[PDB]
């Protein structure tokens, strides 16, 4: 798709080294054009990483580098550590017809090896200004586990019950641990004729559970 | 050093255009040469258009030209980038970037960007809600607390706890999209417990497509 092409993914283990590829053509990178690397972290804005092919500007760490040869382009990282878990563009000028400005498509860089972590479950009950105004949702906020694969299922009394339940895709928080949420609309009278809800949250084969009950004002 | 300042986010009706504006700060735009870069959610960047200092000319990509329009108010440091007949593949995160004209990098400094969203729904700002706290939130010497943003549309919100006086321990979830067509988000910040009698907890949310801002009061169940 990108006039550039770079690998999908890459990965490494920490302490190692890992490369990503750049290529492309006659009319860009072996036309001489200088190779301009982009480091997007989780939930930001792309930032400068390398520039004019193998200079870092002031801030990135010398851990990482960058190379150009012929048509393609590289950019190495040492010393691979938690944090460089990103999405890395490479960008360079196309001649092709005018002046312009082409993108690799990017590539997902995985650190491996990182330490299973379990959910932090927090279940909240409807508000009772939200109650007062004829609505009723039931709030599961799921946060730091890894990997990001999560099951949450919810119950009502000791019934499992699917009408009404709204879910988030895990996204990746900024420490590379991961979130969702889960959401279950109800009316108040089903909130109010239940003895209590469940959000039941299950991870590498281990399950939280927190429930929440009409009769608490805790 | 440079800094950037973009407009605020919207929705625009399928076949409409949108204005995206770029305020620069530390160099004058005249040493600035002036790119805008955009990204569909979950998809790569692509180059619209910008400057080419070697040829002191605006340069729009092919598949734009004839749709946008680049100009500047050197007055005010001000640069614009206009997008006509918007369809759903217009939707996407606006960046303006830009690098010192004196080399020829355009995106040295890229700006906060701008989600444009397009379609034909409405505007809907936020219902905001209070999460209390309780002994069903509570982990010994910290709380969790936190503010319900529902119903709104279309993205983004942002949250902020106290003015930004609380930010460790604040965590903002993404949103979910509900049947209605309509996102949602929570916001937690986890506080000390021994606090809540005294202490003044307030989320703070920004629905910058419908100009609307809610501080809420959060407060211990009773």
């Amino acid at each position: 798709q990108s006039v550039l092409t770079q690998p999908p993914s890459v990965s490494g283990a920490p302490g190692q080294r890992v490369t990503i590829s750049c290529t492309g053509s006659s009319s860009n990178i072996g036309a001489s054009y200088d190779v301009h690397w982009y480091q997007q972290l989780p939930g930001t804005a792309p930032k400068l990483l390398i520039y004019a092919n193998s200079n870092r500007p002031s801030g990135v760490p010398d851990r990482f580098s960058g190379s150009k040869s012929g048509t393609s382009a590289s950019l190495a990282i040492t010393g691979l550590q938690a944090e460089d878990e990103a999405d890395y563009y490479c960008q360079s000028y196309d001649s092709s017809l005018s002046y312009s400005v082409v993108f690799g498509g990017g590539t997902k860089l995985t650190v491996l090896g990182q330490p299973k972590a379990a959910p932090s479950v927090t279940l909240f009950p409807p508000s009772s200004e939200e109650l007062q105004a004829n609505k009723a949702t039931l709030v599961c906020l799921i946060s730091d586990f890894y990997p990001g694969a999560v099951t949450v299922a919810w119950k009502a009394d000791s019934s499992p019950v699917k009408a009404g339940v709204e879910t988030t895709t895990p996204s990746k928080q900024s420490n590379n641990k991961y979130a969702a949420s889960s959401y279950l609309s109800l009316t108040p009278e089903q909130w109010k004729s239940h003895r209590s809800y469940s959000c039941q949250v299950t991870h590498e084969g281990s399950t939280v559970e927190k429930t929440v009950a009409p009769t608490e004002c805790s | 050093q440079v800094q950037l300042v973009q407009s605020g986010a919207e929705v625009k009706k399928p076949g409409a255009s949108v204005k995206v504006s770029c305020k620069v700060s530390g160099y004058m735009l005249i040493e600035l040469s002036m790119h805008w870069v955009r990204q569909a959610p979950g998809k790569g960047l692509e180059w619209m258009g910008g400057f080419d200092p070697e040829d002191a000319e605006t340069i729009y990509a092919q598949e734009f030209q004839g749709r946008v329009t680049m100009t500047e108010d050197t007055s005010t440091d001000t640069a614009y980038m206009e997008l006509s007949s918007l369809r759903s593949e217009d939707t996407a995160v606006y960046y303006c970037t830009t690098g010192p004209a004196v080399t020829n990098r355009p995106a040295d400094y890229w700006g906060p960007g701008t989600l444009v969203t397009v379609s034909s729904a409405s505007t809907k700002g936020p219902s905001v809600f209070p999460l209390a706290p309780s002994s069903k939130s509570t982990s010994g010497g910290t709380a969790a607390l936190g503010c319900l943003v529902k119903d709104y549309f279309p993205e983004p919100v942002t949250v902020s706890w106290n003015s930004g006086a609380l930010t460790s321990g604040v965590h903002t979830f993404p949103a979910v999209l509900q049947s209605s067509g309509l996102y949602s988000l929570s916001s937690v910040v986890t506080v000390p417990s021994s606090s809540l009698g005294t202490q003044t907890y307030i989320c703070n949310v920004n629905h910058k497509p419908s100009n609307t801002k809610v501080d809420k009061r959060v407060e211990p169940k009773s």
